[PDB]
RNA sequence: UCAAAGAGUGCU
């Protein structure tokens, strides 16, 4: 009891001085709170927000008009100071999207499908055609990834250092992109990979398929952690929030469903899509983004195991039970690719035929970021610096599983030719002196635990 | 080490919040100033000017405090860490700066 | 990354990760390997000695050997 | 409506001084810190890593050492930087650790020096003084002029000379007041102003070939005999008090400088045996590693570790409260450890083996005695618990107890495992029909008899 | 003559029994023998209390400053450059 | 063991005070010997009183 | 100029 006991002291005394260092955070998270309650949330315009907001936070909804080589998928960095994308037709920019920087810009005349950063801005990969190409800062080439053919899926594990792919030929890699060696390959036996997303909470990746499942990944195994069913057809996109509790899924059914993957229950089966959804997204914050064609749409407080938290399109009669979405915008004639959350920003960056538009989502990103994980006012020593530590205590492949607190629990001619035939009667010996060691002990256990034949048992 | 002096405001700053005297708006406007001073006292090229600057501003904070305390509360003096906070930190400057320019006779 | 110290340099290795003649390379050691299979052939083969004369002809015709070996 | 966005004011996140620190705000929510059970442990790894190649335990040896093996140390227990040696060229030597220098040199006896002791003598800061016995029979008390203070300005050399009428083999004096014990033929003890023995102590007829007083009850005193034999004095009643036979004989005794009833004992059989002077029937520790004699053995001061030096030319160290060392110290210019001390501070390690050098260790060998800043010492502190918390992991374990030991040790100590389990299995088979053979507790079997029972 | 082979896991024991839509394959679930400690280290006297000190991290990312202070702080500390004399009489 | 130290200027007599003391067996280590030519290692020594 | 990489100086 005192050893128990005193243990759990040291452990209540630290959590509530955490908790009392949250008086020292230099800013708050934002809002759009409506004063009357005939005023709606999902009413409000991106004309309306850009009026009331500064100035900075208005250079911030940046838009671009490029309507040559689109398609465009977005991808910004974890810190949220670079922003990358790569148009359908083989046009990839790196950029610092606040200062107007351009880092590279390829041409290429191929059909480009995803990029992803690194481990930081300075390098990042591309998911060209039929292979997966890393580029420098400044976009030279620097390896092309031979045995990462057909990828349409990439994804950065950033405390592993380790890159993944996902294609039409059902393989899912790891590259270790500090080493350069690939890490494990694994057969999915699902057919072509629809989406991926990683877990940050255990870095466990989630790939989806045509028929409907959802399996969980380690690199270190050579089949799926979990497999899951949420949907009716093929899982068009996963997104995972930071918590990593829970998880969202969109299939080709008009179907959306909220899971609980710590536990695997199903939250929410929002089936009153009127057209199929095409991605989703969680913030820091927890809202949720949906986006059907030319629609996105937001929740607040939807990932919750209340039924009330439920999403709903519109509302009936104003009941205040109904989710009803938290805000709206459509792009007229112009479908979505992708959505990105801006890291540590209220705003919410997509990739569109046309370019890229962020639109600003008051309380969508995290205002107080810690700057030893991740600094968006970062030097070029502190960034060089933090790449060294950040590789010195790199995570092995091994230990990612379902829990991430595995870890640490108890648990001659003729001569040869004699000296053969004694060894044979030695090893002989030793198994005739096991036999009655074992049959004495079994003697142990035992004592431990008509009229003729009386007179005749003395025979 | 200047988190090291951040972290020793947080009990007053609570005993603020708590008595009612400040909102935690207002508090953390308070801890953004007090985060700014430590940092200016804590780098190179700092003068006694910085130290007189912060003492400045925490004694401003005292008499704020002090006429919440008759306004809100109704009372001379609460019972509690907020009464002696500012005054034990203000000493603790003037100690800082006396060993850091002990040739400025103004500030001695 | 940036130079990496002493103690650093001991703890991980190897990560410095992410003219070329890789093309002229690849044919040297791609001559080198047909010649080896070929000499891995039963000497008396016809089919062995037609291509290894084949081989010495057309690295003759190129000018890569400047005299018949 | 009400509409409020992240909003960052640069001068907050940036000085406007190029002087200025930047802030570096921090967010203790664990959504932002994942994997902190695989960070930790990496972390512990690594830093078992880095503790292997810091890992420099030689310092450097005293001068030119002494002609002859060196067979007696003494520590200034007052001073910290002071070392007495004696060697059986007849030699005593006085050394300043901090210069690696000696303040003086005697050729103090015609025979072996069977024993050093520093004292600090009230005769009914300048001077140092310290007590030499030989098997020549006679105890010498000698003069050295320090320069520890300058608050003067000599007499430096042969100050007394006790006779005796055997042979001394062993010398300590009482912390507290001016007298000292020898053991030679008898156990006897002396007054400084006077020549001949002021007490005679002795079980019997038999000869003492150690003896050391107790740090914290001054007036205790243990011996050691030519016959396998601990006795336990006290100069209060000025008689022995306790005495227990072993299996073989004790080449040293320690007092836990901490712990007024605890002392160790430096065996022939390998062992050291940790004691509690109220119950000698029993063993609190045994201490395992050695596979030759245990020829000298010492406390930290902080009382948290023990020393052993062997006759197999190691060092080894071990935590009281622990039967196996963490550490071994050899050279292939070590010969045969013959006493092993620990510095006044504990952080360092004097040895004196039988090729005549004295050379000092670090106790810890990673540890270096430089000034460090909080940034530093948070650092370093931080690794300790983490590597304390991982100590059992399969890896840690790999790189933490491993160590490039001898090749005579290793292959001693594999033939001295085959040895055991061969009597292991033969006591096996014997219980399968034999109705009463005890087991006997390891902590036990050394103990051959006690004089007085309870 | 039967005999009975182990399995990973009784059909009754499963973690995805009565989960629906959802099948863990609890034989890549095993944890790593590379991972698990040998014995309970000093100064925990159970397993249990081993346990319990695992869940609270000591690293500064999850602890305040002063916290941070309190955990790394060694049990034994001596200052530098003097000597350590024998406990005194109480 | 010290606790003052006494320096004699060309200007007058100034007396530091001894906060921390080096290690006196390990006098002649180089580390030691390299704080006494750091500045910022050295002032941890003592302080102008 | 920016942009990535070194090597010394001052100072906390």
């Amino acid at each position: 009891r005192a050893g128990l006991k005193k243990i759990d002291e040291q452990y209540k005394k630290a959590v509530s001085s955490a908790a009392a260092t949250d008086y020292l955070l230099p800013e708050s998270n934002g809002y759009l709170e409506p004063e009357n309650e005939l005023e709606k949330t999902f009413k409000v315009q991106q004309s309306e927000i850009k009026s009331s907001v500064d100035v900075s936070t208005a250079n911030k909804a940046l838009d671009l008009s490029l309507k040559e080589f689109g398609p465009y998928h977005i991808k910004y960095a974890k810190n949220g100071t670079h922003l990358l994308i790569t148009g359908r037709k083989g046009h990839v920019a790196s950029m610092d999207w606040r200062k107007g920087q351009l880092r590279a810009e390829l041409f290429l005349n191929e059909t480009c499908h995803s990029a992803t950063y690194l481990q930081n801005e300075q390098y990042f990969a591309v998911a060209q055609k039929k292979y997966t190409f890393i580029y420098d800062h400044e976009g030279t080439e620097l390896h092309r990834l031979k045995q990462h053919i057909e990828a349409r899926h990439l994804d950065f594990l950033p405390y592993h250092y380790l890159l993944v792919t996902a294609g039409e030929t059902g393989w899912l890699k790891y590259h270790d992109v500090s080493t350069g060696q690939l890490v494990s390959e694994l057969r999915t036996k699902a057919g072509p990979t629809m989406a991926m997303a990683q877990n940050p909470w255990n870095a466990v990746m989630h790939l989806g398929h045509s028929n409907g499942t959802v399996s969980l990944w380690s690199p270190s195994m050579p089949e799926p952690l979990v497999k899951l069913l949420s949907a009716r057809g093929p899982v068009n996109s996963i997104a995972i929030d930071r918590s990593g509790y829970y998880m969202a899924t969109t299939g080709a059914d008009r179907s959306m469903k909220i899971w609980d993957i710590r536990n695997f229950k199903q939250l929410h089966s929002v089936e009153s899509l009127p057209t199929p959804g095409t991605n989703v997204s969680i913030s820091d914050t927890g809202l949720l983004a949906l986006s059907r064609g030319p629609h996105v749409t937001l929740w607040k407080d939807a990932l919750k195991l209340s039924g009330d938290s439920k999403p709903c399109f519109g509302s009936m009669g104003g009941n205040p039970h109904r989710n009803t979405p938290y805000m709206s915008h459509l792009f007229a004639g112009n479908k979505v690719e992708n959505l990105g959350f801006v890291p540590f920003e209220d705003l919410l960056g997509v990739g569109h035929q046309t370019g890229i538009t962020n639109l600003i989502v008051p309380g969508a990103g995290e205002a107080n970021y810690d700057a030893l994980e991740l600094n968006p006012f970062e030097t070029k020593k502190q960034r060089q610096e933090q790449e060294v530590r950040t590789l010195l205590n790199k995570l092995p492949a091994d230990t990612i599983t379902l829990d991430p607190n595995s870890i640490g629990s108890v648990d001659s001619g003729l001569r040869s030719f004699l000296r053969k035939k004694t060894q044979n009667v030695i090893d002989e010996r030793k198994l005739r002196v096991q036999k009655q060691l074992d049959k004495e002990k079994n003697i142990r256990k035992r004592n431990h635990q008509d009229v003729i034949e009386e007179a005749l048992s003395r025979f | 080490k200047t988190r090291y002096y951040l972290e020793q405001c947080i009990p007053e700053m609570d005993d603020l919040v708590e008595k009612g005297l400040f909102t935690k708006n207002e508090v953390s406007l308070i801890m953004k100033k007090r985060t700014d001073f430590e940092h200016r006292l804590n780098s190179r090229g700092s003068s006694i000017n910085d130290y007189i600057k912060y003492i400045n501003y925490e004694s401003n904070v005292n008499k704020l405090r002090a006429k919440r305390c008759k306004r809100i509360l109704q009372v001379k003096k609460t019972n509690s860490l907020s009464d002696w906070s500012i005054q034990q930190r203000i000493g603790f400057i003037y100690q800082r700066g006396t060993n850091k320019f002990p040739q400025d006779l103004k500030f001695w | 990354v940036r130079k990496l110290k002493h103690h650093e340099q001991k703890l991980l290795k190897k990560v410095d990760f992410l003219e070329d003649y890789h093309k002229y390379n690849r044919i040297c050691g791609d001559i080198r390997r047909l010649a080896n299979k070929l000499s891995l052939l039963p000497p008396t083969d016809p089919f062995r000695r037609k291509h290894e004369q084949l081989l010495l002809d057309k690295l003759y015709a190129m000018g890569v050997l400047t005299t018949k070996s | 409506m009400k509409i409020k966005t992240i909003k960052r004011s640069a001068d907050d996140y940036v000085p406007v001084k190029s002087t200025q620190e930047s802030q570096m705000p921090r967010n203790l929510n664990p959504e932002l810190h994942p994997f902190e059970r695989a960070r930790e442990y990496t972390k512990a790894l690594n830093a078992t890593k880095l503790e292997r190649m810091f890992a420099k335990p030689f310092v450097g040896q005293l001068g030119y050492g002494h002609r002859d093996g060196v067979y007696a140390i003494a520590k200034n227990y007052g001073s910290l930087n002071k070392l007495a040696t004696g060697s059986a060229d007849g030699v005593i030597k006085y050394w300043n650790m901090s210069t690696r220098e000696e303040f003086v040199s005697f050729k103090a006896h015609y025979g072996l020096v069977t024993g050093l002791c520093v004292t600090q003598p009230r005769f009914h800061k300048s001077q140092n003084f310290m007590l030499s016995c030989s098997d020549d029979k006679t105890v010498k008390l000698w003069s050295i002029n320090v320069d520890d203070y300058s608050n003067k300005n000599n007499e430096e050399g042969l100050i007394r000379t006790f006779d005796g009428e055997s042979a001394f083999q062993g010398i300590d004096s009482h912390r507290e007041n001016s007298t000292f014990a020898t053991g030679g033929a008898k156990i006897h003890l002396w007054d400084v102003n006077r020549l001949k023995p002021v007490s005679d102590l002795s079980w019997g007829a038999d000869n003492i070939t150690s003896l050391k007083f107790n740090q914290n009850e001054t007036d205790i005193l243990a011996s050691t005999g030519s016959d396998n034999s601990i006795v336990l004095y006290d100069l209060r009643t000025n008689s022995p008090t306790q005495k227990i036979v072993q299996t073989m004989r004790t080449n040293a005794i320690c007092w836990n400088p901490m712990e007024a009833f605890n002392f160790v004992t430096a065996n022939e059989d390998h062992n050291a045996y940790y004691y509690d002077m109220r119950n000698l029937s029993r063993s609190l520790n045994v201490f395992k590693d050695h596979v030759s004699a245990v020829m000298d053995v010492d406390f930290s001061p902080t009382g948290d570790e023990i020393v052993t030096g062997s006759y197999d030319k190691s060092i080894r160290i071990y935590k009281t409260n622990h039967g196996h060392s963490r550490e071994i110290y050899h050279t292939k210019r070590m010969q045969h450890v013959f006493q092993v001390k620990y510095s006044m501070d504990s952080k360092y390690i004097i040895s004196g083996s039988d090729d005549g050098n004295v050379r000092l260790w670090r106790s810890k060998a990673w540890e270096r005695s430089n000034v460090k800043t909080t940034r530093e010492k948070n650092k370093l502190e931080y690794d300790e618990k983490l590597k304390e918390r991982f100590r059992h992991m399969p890896e840690i374990k790999r790189i933490s107890r491993h160590r490039h030991v001898p090749q005579v040790i290793k292959k001693a100590q594999e033939i001295k495992n085959i040895e055991l389990s061969s009597i292991k299995r033969r006591e096996a088979n014997e219980r399968r029909t034999r109705k009463d053979m005890p087991y006997i507790s390891e902590r036990k079997k050394q103990i051959v008899g006690t004089v007085h029972k309870y | 003559f039967i005999k009975k082979v182990k399995g990973v896991v009784n059909k009754d024991k499963r973690r995805d029994k009565n989960l629906q839509n959802v099948i863990i394959n609890e034989k890549v679930n095993k944890k790593n023998l590379k991972y698990q400690s040998s014995a309970v280290p000093f100064p925990f006297e159970n397993r249990e209390q081993y346990e319990r000190s695992l869940r609270m991290p000591i690293g500064q990312e999850w602890t305040s400053r002063a916290s941070h202070q309190e955990l790394i702080k060694p049990r034994i500390m001596t200052k530098p450059g003097q000597v350590i004399d024998p406990l005194k009489a109480p | 063991p010290i606790e003052y130290l006494l320096f004699e200027e060309p200007t007058g007599y100034a007396v530091f005070k001894v906060k921390l003391q080096q290690d006196d067996i390990g006098s002649r280590l180089k580390e030691v010997q390299e704080q006494i030519n750091d500045f910022g290692a050295f002032t941890k020594l003592i302080e102008l009183v």
